[PDB]
RNA sequence: CUCUAGUCUGGCACGGUGAAGAGAC
RNA sequence: AAGGAGUCUAACACGUGCGCGAGUCGGGGGCUACGAAAGCCGCCGUGGCGCAAUGAAGGUGAAGGCCGGCGGCGCGCCGCC
RNA sequence: CCGGCGCGCCGGGCCCGGGUCUUCCCGGAGUCGGGUUGCUUGGGAAUGCAGCCCAAAGCGGGUGGUAAACUCCAUCUAAGG
RNA sequence: CAGUAACGGCGAGUGAACAGGGAAGAGCCCAGCGCCGAAUCCCCGCCCCGCGGCGGGGCGCGGGAAAUGUGGCGUACGGAA
């Protein structure tokens, strides 16, 4: 009965949701994230919709 | 021994409270079995609704709640009686009944006969017989649209009547609250005690006559 | 004069339509009827009376109804329940005068 | 009906007729043994009402208990501790008599079930109970549908387990205000939800 | 994290940040709030004045439901309907005076502490207090009773 | 200091059938 | 040589960081390999705490001032629009 | 391999309801309850249980969180499963 | 709800219930009172079938249980004719 888990607030989830994803779009954290991106055409990297097929 | 400033507190913890600890660490494998108990319900009688049956428009007591509205655990017999359905039949096409509860107001009783009227409208009767249909049942176009209604069967909704702003008129002007609400205090505190002395007035001054 | 429903005072409460409904047959109980009732005086003839109420009758009988209350109380419990024997007690007492005054 | 008749017959306890029967009943079942069958129910419109059909598999017993409160088993005095449990003589049994003659009829016949049972007379040092018994494995009652929950493994020893009416008088049990103690399936059960620590994951 | 309490620097420390001469003994004052009156009895004054004795009447059956009255203060009465019910009658002509209902936005009575706006109201409510009824009718307005 | 086995004593019940007598209000 | 002693849970206080803000919080419930996670519900916000105190309790419950007219007291005051 | 979900047939059962009037009937006893004793409960002039004594009624009985009397109300139907 | 009403050398400490939101949700049967020719139940022998949770119909001037009460209708939501 040691507190394993911990509840954190809807809004600061979806704060750190959306920092994430905004945090994505830039080129210089997710090349010291170290992803091998130098080739990438665009860093919002948007196919179409047939690669759900 | 006390610290400086603080509260005093009295712990519940002296029995042992070890022995008896309830951990929940099997809620999210519990909250999967009723999920899946719930859906093999709501397949095992499919085109019946998952909620169950039917549930009555009912006010709360205990002045905290008299203002919302609920559902209840089953329509009565008086509006059944009113309604036209049978007691041994309501519960044959999904009719939630409770012989203990009792009708003290119209209001309520001709909105649960409402009630029972729209869902009586509202439901879908398959013929006893696959092969045969029957009298009191549902044509054949209204069988294959027939579905399986998810969440309570006419969910209860409390509904406020909007009112249009007023002119306010003279005697409403005049209507003291606070005072009507002070006088009406003292007149339910005082009125046994002013009955028993007009008693006594008219007691000691028919003496005089006799 | 305007008048409001109101919480308080001598009238409080919302204001509905009392319905008038057939009363509840779980209340019809405790009523005699007129089998019971020759069952359970046949059973009185049968019997007689207990040795307490017997005492009871005796001190009806020299009119000391004050004693014979506060006897049957001690002896049965309640107050309601010692007028309530007494009562029954005090008219078998004068119906055993009517038989056998003529 | 002539039950109606029997049943207000035996209200008035204090009259000639019933204070005869009951003192030479009572004289009659002192002579016997402690445990014995009776051939048939005593008070039959009593026995018919607690459940008792005449037919075959019903079993009667006629049992005596000794009356009085509960002496602790203690040697001399010598109850050791605070003075609070000093107590041996004026103590209570938390069960009625019956409820002790119930199982004691139950221990011993324990092929059959106890259903109910009945007082049928006492003095300053016996009480006389009667207990119904019904055989489960015998077909009038196997075959009846009425009367084929008893035969079932869950009503083993209803008279052990507190299931009987006797029985069940004296474990606080009722709806009411009176009865809070009891909420849940009895006074233990009660206990361990209110001195049960929930300790939730994210508390 | 354990890495972050006091017990990490305290190795080597031999009393561990207890005292040499007064050691950390199990229970040097009694148990939980022992000695209110004797020997905790300066803390229990200087600290919690009233603790010991018998205030009041009992009532054995209390049930919190029926003493149940939410109030809301008149600064709070127009923020239970929409702007656009304020906002239409300070633009409206005729004079109507548009209606709160305390009892539906979860209020029983109402008290009159902060100001009201110059414009006409009907509070429908179950209580009135005598500032909330005259700030009511000072502004120009009806205090309705409900049950 | 506060209790307690045991024991003495009083009441109620098991607990009835008659004869006399002395009684209080 | 190895093991070896301020730990874990609950409660409270204060400080500090974050989010939202007169509101805030789904912790219980429900929907839809890691995942027993994460996401969502808003007529699921019930409910908790905060937004109102005080009295043992019945109960009560958080600025006013000026001017005009009227009535009363003998120029001021009170009551009244 | 086992079981469920169904159809046809045979041998059986069951020979059935609803509504409005009219006439009838209806309840669990050494139990409730009272006193006292002991344990128990948050239950406090006694919450529950038990021993002993007393011991019911039928427009009755129980409950209505302060003992008791009177008077109205409200709400169930204990002592069988 | 709530560490609340309440209990407590009213000290230490102990300590529910109702209302409300959900998970689940299903209701029923006797005795009595009555009416039906005991209309009810069990066991043994024979015939055929099922036969590995001992059952089904057909015979037996076969035996018992039961009127000191079995079965059908019928149970407080009323019920019966
Ligand atoms: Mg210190
Ligand atoms: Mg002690
Ligand atoms: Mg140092
Ligand atoms: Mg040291
Ligand atoms: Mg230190
Ligand atoms: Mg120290
Ligand atoms: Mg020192
Ligand atoms: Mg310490
Ligand atoms: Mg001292
Ligand atoms: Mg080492
Ligand atoms: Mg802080
Ligand atoms: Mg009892
Ligand atoms: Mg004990
Ligand atoms: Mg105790
Ligand atoms: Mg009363
Ligand atoms: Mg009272
Ligand atoms: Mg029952
Ligand atoms: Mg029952
Ligand atoms: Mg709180
Ligand atoms: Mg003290
Ligand atoms: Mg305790
Ligand atoms: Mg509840
Ligand atoms: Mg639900
Ligand atoms: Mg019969
Ligand atoms: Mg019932």
């Amino acid at each position: 009965w040691r507190r394993w888990h911990r509840r954190v607030n809807t809004t600061q989830k979806r704060y750190a949701i959306c920092s994430a994803l905004a945090a994505s779009a830039l080129p210089a954290l997710v090349m010291s994230k170290g992803h091998r991106i130098e080739e990438v055409p665009e860093l919002p990297l948007v196919v179409e919709d047939k690669v759900e097929g | 021994a006390p610290s400086r400033n603080g509260m005093i507190l009295k712990p519940h913890f002296h029995k042992d409270w070890q022995r008896r600890v309830a951990t929940w660490f099997n809620q999210p494998a519990r909250k999967i079995r009723r999920r899946k108990a719930r859906q093999a319900r709501a397949r095992r009688i499919a085109p019946r609704p998952a909620a169950g049956p039917i549930r009555p428009i009912v006010r709360c007591p205990t002045v905290r709640y008299h203002t919302k509205v609920r559902a209840g655990r089953g329509f009565s017999l008086e509006e059944l009686r009113v309604a036209g359905i049978h007691k041994k039949v309501a519960r044959t096409i999904g009719i939630s009944v409770d012989p203990r509860r009792r009708n003290k107001s119209t209001e309520s009783l001709q909105a649960n006969v409402q009630r029972l009227k729209e869902y009586r409208s509202k439901l879908v009767l398959f013929p006893r017989k696959p092969s045969a249909p029957k009298k009191g049942d549902s044509s054949a176009e209204e069988l294959k649209l027939a579905t399986q209604l998810t969440g309570p069967v006419m969910p209860i909704r409390n509904v406020f009547k909007k009112e249009k702003a007023r002119v306010i008129t003279e005697e409403e002007k005049n209507f003291k609250a606070f005072a009507s609400l002070r006088m009406a205090r003292a007149n339910a505190r005082l009125f046994g005690i002013r009955a028993k002395r007009a008693k006594e007035a008219a007691e000691q001054d028919v003496e005089k006559k006799k | 004069a305007l008048r409001y429903p109101m919480a308080v005072g001598l009238n409080k409460g919302h204001k509905v339509t009392k319905n008038v409904s057939k009363p509840r047959h779980s209340r019809r109980r405790g009523r005699l009827t007129k089998h019971t009732k020759f069952v359970r005086d046949m059973i009185r003839e049968v019997c007689g009376f207990a040795p307490y109420e017997r005492r009871a009758m005796e001190l009806l009988k020299v009119s000391k109804d004050k004693r014979a209350l506060k006897f049957i109380k001690k002896r049965v419990g309640t107050h309601i329940r010692a007028k309530r024997k007494r009562e029954e007690l005090s008219s078998v007492l004068a119906a055993m005068r009517k038989a056998a005054a003529k | 009906g002539a039950y109606k008749y029997i049943q207000e017959l035996w209200r008035k306890k204090q009259s000639d007729v019933m204070r005869f029967l009951l003192r030479v009943r009572c004289w009659q079942y002192r002579q016997l043994s402690a445990l014995h069958r009776a051939p048939r129910p005593t008070r039959p419109d009593k026995a018919r009402r607690l459940g008792y059909k005449a037919k075959q598999g019903y079993v009667i017993y006629r049992i005596r208990v000794r009356r009085g409160g509960r002496k602790r088993p203690v040697p001399k005095g010598a109850t050791y501790g605070k003075p609070v449990h000093h107590g041996v003589n004026q103590l209570k049994f938390a069960r009625s008599l019956q409820s002790v003659a119930e199982e004691r009829a139950g221990r011993h016949c324990g092929a059959l079930r106890v259903l109910n049972s009945y007082w049928v007379g006492e003095d300053s040092t016996y009480k006389f109970f009667e207990v119904i018994l019904i055989d489960p494995f015998h077909k009038a009652i196997r075959r009846n549908p009425d009367t084929q929950w008893i035969t079932k493994p869950v009503h083993k020893h209803r008279e052990m387990r507190g299931l009987t009416s006797a029985g069940r008088k004296s474990r606080g049990l009722g709806k009411g205000h009176k009865f809070h103690h009891t909420i849940g399936g009895s006074r233990r059960a009660a206990w361990r939800r209110r001195n049960t620590l929930q300790l939730h994951r994210y508390r | 994290p354990s890495r972050l309490r006091k017990t990490r620097k305290l190795r080597g420390h031999v009393s561990h940040g207890h005292g040499r001469i007064g050691k950390h003994r199990k229970h040097p004052g009694g148990r939980g709030n022992a000695g209110g009156m004797h020997h905790h009895r300066i803390n229990f004054d200087k600290y919690h004045p009233g603790y010991f004795g018998k205030v009041g009447m009992r009532h054995y059956h209390l049930k919190r439901n029926q003493s149940f009255c939410p109030t809301v203060n008149l600064d709070k009465l127009w923020t239970l309907v929409s702007e656009q019910t304020r906002v239409n009658a300070a633009k409206n002509k005729t004079g109507a005076a548009p209606i709160i209902d305390v009892v539906r936005s979860g209020y029983y009575k109402v008290l009159g502490k902060g100001k009201l706006p110059k414009q006409p109201v009907i509070v429908k409510a179950k209580f009135f207090s005598r500032r909330a009824e005259e700030k009511i009718k000072g502004v120009g307005g009806a205090c309705v009773l409900v049950a």
